[PDB]
């Protein structure tokens, strides 16, 4: 994943569903600010403990 | 708030709204002992034929 | 393709933002049994998700 | 008229799966959740001989 | 009193969203996505509600 460089606080988010692992960033949408939007889906075999 | 799709961002980048397929509700006026009746379309100008 | 693995070692294929066609997929299947709970067997052929 | 696909060795499933505690006197039966994987998947190889 | 009339109307405008134990609040989606014999029961449940 190619992202830009800055000095702005941001947010990183890890979660999972039966679809697989879902990875979230705030850089893609609310880079001027702070939210949490979906940007990656990961085809895992099993849930992480 | 009522879980209805208010609007939509189309593939041309043009945002749109969608409300309903509103059709005119009709009432009927009827007279006993003089077999006469008539129809009323409320809240609408004389446009529906 | 490949080898169908065991029931406790099932392989899951996930699909998001693509196109399916069971007309060209279910035809090449020798289906012994076709059950669909909380859904019709024809719903997966037509309705989009 | 479809031979390109392969076939596994034999069908196999897990008839008993359990967790044994540290005391080795209390037994916990296992339950698999909706679209999840049992812990006994980590201990059973690809084929049961 | 004005808010009482407004919430009385919002009672009607809101309870269509409630499934009343059904799986979907759209009757057309119910009759499209389901087979007749169980969609009859689901429609009957939502009609009762
Ligand atoms: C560390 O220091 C750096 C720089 O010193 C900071 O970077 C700046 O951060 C501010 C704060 O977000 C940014 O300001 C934003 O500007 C947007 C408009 O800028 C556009 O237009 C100008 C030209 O007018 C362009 O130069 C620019 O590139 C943009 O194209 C606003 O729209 C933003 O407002 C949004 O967010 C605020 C909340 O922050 C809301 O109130 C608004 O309603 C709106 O949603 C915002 O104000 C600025 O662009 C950044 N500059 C650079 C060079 O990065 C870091 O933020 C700072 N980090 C920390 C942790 O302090
Ligand atoms: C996961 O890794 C562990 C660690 O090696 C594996 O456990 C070994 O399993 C073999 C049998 O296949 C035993 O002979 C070893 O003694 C085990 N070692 C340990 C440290 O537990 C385990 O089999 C692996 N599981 C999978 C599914 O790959
Ligand atoms: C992302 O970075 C890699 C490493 O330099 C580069 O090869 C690739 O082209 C970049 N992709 C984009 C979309 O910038």
């Amino acid at each position: 994943y190619n992202i830009t460089e800055d000095e702005i606080l941001e947010w990183f988010g890890i979660t999972q569903t039966a679809q697989g692992v879902h990875l979230f960033s705030s850089r893609y949408v609310d880079l001027y600010g702070g939210n949490m939007f979906q940007f990656a889906t990961l085809p895992v075999y099993d849930t992480i403990k | 708030a009522y879980q209805n799709l208010v609007g939509y961002y189309s593939d041309d980048g043009n945002y749109y709204c969608l409300r309903a397929c509103v059709s005119v509700p009709v009432s009927v006026i009827y007279d006993k002992e003089t077999k006469t009746h008539a129809t009323l379309f409320g809240s609408v100008a004389c446009e529906h034929i | 393709s490949g080898t169908p693995p065991q029931v406790y070692n099932f392989k899951r294929l996930v699909f998001t933002n693509c196109n399916y066609n069971l007309t060209k997929l279910l035809s090449l299947f020798s289906v012994n049994d076709f059950t669909c709970s909380q859904i019709s067997p024809a719903a997966i052929a037509s309705n989009c998700y | 008229n479809l031979t390109t696909i392969t076939k596994p060795l034999k069908y196999s499933y897990i008839n008993k799966c359990s967790r044994l505690l540290s005391d080795d006197r209390t037994e916990v039966p296992q339950l698999v959740n909706a679209n999840q994987y049992s812990p006994c998947v980590s201990i059973v190889p690809s084929t049961v001989w | 009193a004005v808010n009482n009339n407004a919430q009385a109307l919002s009672k009607l405008a809101s309870e269509l969203s409630n499934t009343f134990g059904a799986i979907s609040a759209s009757i057309g989606d119910i009759i499209q996505r389901l087979d007749p014999p169980e969609q009859d029961a689901q429609i009957d449940r939502l009609i009762n509600g």
